[PDB]
RNA sequence: CACAAGCGGUGGAGCAUGUGGUUUAAUUCGAAGCAACGCGAAGAACCUUACCAGGUCUUGACAUCCUUUGACCACUCUAGAGAUAGAGCUUUCCCUUCGGGGACAAAGUGACAGGUGGUGCAUGGUUGUCGCAACCCUUAUUGUUAGUUGCCAUCAUUUAGUUGGGCACUCUAGCGAGACUGCCGGUGACAAACCGGAGGAAGGUGGGGAUGACGUCAAAUCAUCAUGCCCCUUAUGACCUGGGCUACACACGUGCUACAAUGGGAAGUACAACGAGUCGCUAGACCGCGAGGUCAUGCAAAUCUCUUAAAGCUUCUCUCAGUUCGGAUUGCAGGCUGCAACUCGCCUGCAUGAAGCCGGAAUCGCUAGUAAUCGCGGAUCAGCACGCCGCGGUGAAUACGU
């Protein structure tokens, strides 16, 4: 806002696995409110992820989160009248929100017959370095360490 | 016999829960809280405060619940089995009170206000 | 428009309604039977200055209380106009009346009296300025904590309209335990109409 | 050819391809399936030449088939030759019950 | 004409279906609550005065 | 939807009835919109009044269901 | 218990002002009035446009709630009967005695 | 919530509705950037109704006066689209001292009435827009007083809180308590204030409402109502039937339903709150595929009814297609209100099965029980809601910064 920065809005995790980042991956599939059917389709995912070459559902989610989430974005600005891009670190929690955030929209887009066999699919393709989730990594990384150009003095 | 009973609220909805000595289990308004709220896993929202202090068994809890949804009515009842539990021995209220489990939640429906389509979503605009 | 009637936010907060009965299936009858009473009886009130009037109502009696200030000019030599009241309410209300005359005592305090007297005035040809001046100064040493008096219209008489009032003392409009007054009267000299309006403060 | 008129589709079960012939719409077609006792069973037309038969002996009781479209085309030519406002507005392109014609016409006027 | 169309409101009806209400302080067609027999506009101008007994400003 | 009987009007009823003897006459002059045409109005010639006029309508037999309005429009388009 | 009193009124003061007044001069003389049972408290609401010719989005809103109280009489006696069907006070409040 | 970070939209498609434009016998009048455009209207088939076409009246549809005087009616039958006119039993002294007064038809009789006709730039009153805190209301916790029509923990009983019993618990509603930076640590001019802790149902104006200064826009309204000046008066007043107000080469605003699998269809099982009811809300049983109908029952209401909420959960299907998606448009047959549904109502069934596969420039709403999504009630009202006012159910993402 302008008065100052404000709080983070703590999250209460599921009681099945014990982890706040199922609830987050729950509440992102989640659309006009009704939780119980994103529970259900969380809960499909991880049962077929580990029945299907699996070991266990948080590490293989894990390894797919951490393959995906970036470390160098840059934002555009405006400075007075023309406009450029720059780089810049990012702060811990919004490295969570763009991983999960990615990791949806592109297994919503998969094109099979159930937001299941996406989801799970799609995780299990991001946690051997592929699906076009990794690949949007890699675009930022490459926008980025590019376009330092015109952001070594700003 | 001896028997412990609390009252718990929770928008809309309250509940009169009973503690009874027994093998671990919950029947609500005749049934079984496997049936009453078979949804997914409330269930392990209401099992919370066993969880937490007098680990964890045994009672048996009989409940009488009426109002709200299937959702608050099972928050409050964990409302009214923690303050039961907190009835059997006063010591209790250090563990419970740290983790929430004995405040009553005050977020209510907002009201309606004229002019506006809902509480707080107002109309669509055009500048021309 | 931008300020609420004063002694409609106060209503049932410390004062009360000036019609007092309890009624069910039998309400839009008495509503309109109170209205035409009240809108009757303004005939005495042209010379009588009352004020209030209050209405309650029995089986089949209706019994009615006056506040004025003039209490021999409105019964009569020896009791030869309440008469001439109730034989003349029992044509409307085809039922019992009874007439419970009360007095008022410091009637400058009044919202409806001073307003509806420094409105006579401008009937009269009389300048604006100083009839509120000597309104406020009257309602003052009666003891009040504040006064505030308004007239709009075309002043003296003339083109465009205008307004202005003067203040004397606190008048505290927000204070919901404040015990104001308020009237709104009219009147003419010779050019359309004038709007009057006067507030007193009289302590909680 | 193939079980009336011309040409249930395949690949699907009776209750469903019977919607295709010009006068059976979703009802009829369990009402004419259950005064047989034919079932889907389950997602494909493998029938019999006697459940081929006796699915296509009883539509002949009802008007599905070009018997039909001249019906509905005769009706609406005895509208428009009499007065008539009906047919007045057949006539024209234009909502024929009462529409307040401000956009509702994009269907009837395209 | 507002002042024959009060009297043509109180003559007995020609068909069941042609009585209708006015306010009866004022002749307004529009918007009157048949509880008290008022408009909307004098509703709002008598709850003021403290007269219709009952009735306040709501607030919650 | 008047399956309680059909609507007509007295007076439009009252005239047809009195011509029902000889042949017609095109002076059946009646404002009477409502009047549905009963299997007896064949051959005459009612005028309907469409709120400016009286326009003239010949009654045919496959006009035996409608109303007589729905033969003397009001609008006047083009 | 064939004598049963129904209070309604506007002001809550009132109410248990005759409320009283009745359990009062009933006890006098006999025993075991039922006490003033509270009820529900019936509410209505009112919405209006503060506006004589324009402007829907600014309205002012009105209520009127009605209190309602009950009293139930045990054994009454050839006084009570007198000794209640006189009492009167005051003037805006419903009274129905039902046997 | 002004940008930024976000979530869902509008702009594309069909339909509802308001406005411009054109058309017409009339498409009645008002509102015009923000602050006009689901606005006055919280109910246009007749009425409403101001507008138009035909048929009619002139002290008058409505008020006072004065005189003859005084009790006026309603009902029936012919003509008429009705308005009206012509005939039939008759409007018939309710105060009496013999001397009067209330209701009323006609007439006379003219004073007079009548106007939604003009002027919001002549005004009153009533609003929009820029836009102190406490005292009042509601919601979050509890003591006490009171237990019926509410409730059923310790007991028997049945279909059951029902009937014996009880007022413990929930609930209802009167009166009180409780939140004050009030204590504990640090920052800071030791100050105000800010950051952290304890205790508590609640912590820093706990959440929401009512409450809108002096003033600005000759802002809006002579059509809620009043009112100065001007205008009409055998007509700009008044009565009746039928027609517009719903017209359609188009343009703009506000909404609803969808473009599907986080879905469509079939069967089973659950959980609320605010409100309304006497010529009204309809229990139950039967008839109809259905909307509905018949006989009948309780209730002027914590007692009876409207009222088994819908999303939800569990099974069985269907398989990525202009389709078992979507439901516009048209044909035929019915129901209900009403004297009467052609122009111009709502609902039912069978048949038909359009555009539409997530929408450019641009632009909107929102900071938590909020956004998104799902139903329920009622004002107005014979009937008629995608609009308006309320109620509750499930329940998110993000705010580095100016
Ligand atoms: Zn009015």
């Amino acid at each position: 806002p302008r008065k100052g920065p404000v709080a983070k809005r703590d999250v209460l995790p599921d009681p099945i696995y014990n982890s706040k980042l199922v609830t987050r991956l729950i509440n992102r599939v989640m659309v006009d409110g009704k939780r119980g059917i994103a529970a259900n389709i969380i809960y499909n995912s991880f049962d077929i992820i580990k029945e299907s070459t699996g070991n266990d559902p948080l590490e293989v989610f894990e390894q797919a989160m951490k393959n995906v989430m970036p470390v160098l974005e840059v934002k555009a600005r405006r400075v007075g009248g023309s406009n450029y891009q720059v780089p810049v670190e990012v702060r811990p929690e919004r490295r969570t929100t763009l991983g999960l955030r990615w990791v949806v929209n592109y297994a919503r887009l998969r094109g099979e017959h159930t937001m299941e066999e996406r989801l799970a699919k799609e995780i299990m393709d991001a946690a051997n370095n592929t699906g076009a989730s990794v690949k949007k990594r890699e675009d930022t990384h490459k926008m980025a360490d590019a376009n330092r150009a015109f952001a070594h003095y700003r | 016999q001896v028997q412990y009973s609390g009252t718990g609220r929770r928008k809309n909805a309250v509940a009169r829960v009973r503690l009874v000595p027994g093998t671990g289990k919950i029947t609500v308004n005749k049934k079984d809280v496997e049936e009453y709220i078979p949804h997914a896993d409330l269930r392990e929202v209401i099992n919370q405060p066993f969880g937490v202090t007098e680990t964890k068994g045994a009672y048996d809890v009989i409940v009488n619940v009426n109002g709200g949804g299937y959702a608050g009515q099972s928050g409050a009842i964990r409302h009214g089995i923690a303050r039961a539990l907190l009835q059997v021995d006063p010591d209790f209220r250090s563990a419970l009170k740290r983790a929430g489990l004995l405040t009553r939640d005050a977020r209510m429906v907002e009201r309606k206000k004229p002019g506006l389509k809902k509480a707080r979503k107002a109309s669509q605009f055009s500048k021309r | 428009g931008q300020k609420v009637h004063p002694i409609g936010m106060r209503v049932g907060i410390i004062r009360d309604w000036d019609a007092k009965w309890y009624a069910e299936k039998e309400y839009a009858e008495f509503l309109h039977e109170d209205l035409r009473i009240r809108k009757f009886i303004a005939t005495k009130l042209a010379d009588a200055a009352v004020s209030t009037i209050e209405i309650e109502r029995a089986a089949n009696r209706v019994n009615i209380s006056i506040h004025t200030a003039k209490p021999g000019m409105v019964i009569g030599k020896g009791g030869s106009e309440v008469e001439n009241l109730r034989k003349e309410l029992n044509k409307l209300t085809g039922k019992r009346v009874h007439i419970n005359i009360v007095e008022i005592k410091k009637p400058d305090l009044d919202a409806k009296l001073v307003g509806e007297g420094i409105a006579r005035q401008l009937e009269n040809r009389v300048a604006f300025r100083r009839a509120q001046k000597q309104a406020i100064q009257r309602a003052m040493r009666a003891g009040a904590k504040g006064i505030k008096t308004q007239v709009s219209g075309r002043l003296n008489g003339a083109d465009i309209a205008r307004s202005e009032g003067y203040s004397e003392g606190t008048v505290p409009l927000h204070t919901l335990r404040a015990d104001i007054d308020y009237a709104w009267e009219e009147a003419d000299t010779t050019y359309g109409k004038l709007g009057v309006k006067v507030w007193i403060y009289r302590g909680e | 050819a193939r079980i009336a008129g011309v040409d249930i589709p395949r690949d699907k079960r009776v209750v469903v391809s019977l919607t295709y012939i010009y006068g059976i719409g979703n009802t009829t077609a369990k009402k004419v399936l259950a005064n047989v006792g034919v079932s889907e069973d389950v997602r494909v037309r493998d029938l019999t030449n006697e459940q081929t038969d006796a699915i296509r002996a009883e539509i002949d009781k009802l008007k599905v088939e070009g018997d039909l479209r001249r019906e509905v085309n005769l009706n609406i030519k005895r509208l428009m030759e009499i007065g008539s406002y009906r047919g007045i507005r057949h006539r024209r392109g234009l909502p024929t019950r009462g529409q307040n014609t401000k956009n509702n016409a994009r269907t009837r006027k395209g | 004409a507002k002042k024959s169309m009060i009297a043509k409101n109180k003559r007995p009806a020609k068909h069941s279906t042609q009585a209708y209400t006015r306010c009866e302080r004022c002749g307004r067609p529009h918007s009157v609550y048949r509880k008290f027999h008022l408009c909307r506009i004098c509703f709002r101008e008598l709850a003021y005065k403290g007269q219709i007994p009952g009735v306040k400003k709501a607030s919650w | 939807s008047l399956k309680k009987g059909p609507f007509v009007d007295d007076h439009l009823m009252k005239k047809v009835e009195a011509q029902q003897g000889a042949e017609k006459k095109k002076v059946i002059k009646t404002w009477s919109r409502r009047s549905t045409i009963f299997p007896s109005f064949v051959g005459f010639t009612i005028a309907v009044y469409d709120g400016r006029k009286h326009v003239p309508v010949y009654i045919q037999e496959d006009m035996v269901g409608h109303k007589l309005g729905e033969f003397a429009p009001t609008r006047t388009y083009r | 218990q064939k004598i049963r009193i129904r209070l309604k009124a506007y002001e809550h003061r009132i109410l248990d002002q005759s409320a009283d007044k009745i359990v009062e001069t009933a006890k006098r003389t006999g025993a075991d009035v039922s006490g003033p049972i509270p009820l529900p408290t019936e509410r209505s609401l009112y919405t209006v446009i503060r506006a004589t010719h324009k402007y829907k989005d600014s309205r002012e809103q009105f209520e009127m709630r009605t209190h309602k109280r009950l009293i139930d009489i045990v054994n009454p006696t050839p006084k009570t009967v007198d000794a209640l069907m006189k009492l009167d006070l005051p003037s805006g409040v419903n009274i129905e005695i039902k046997l």
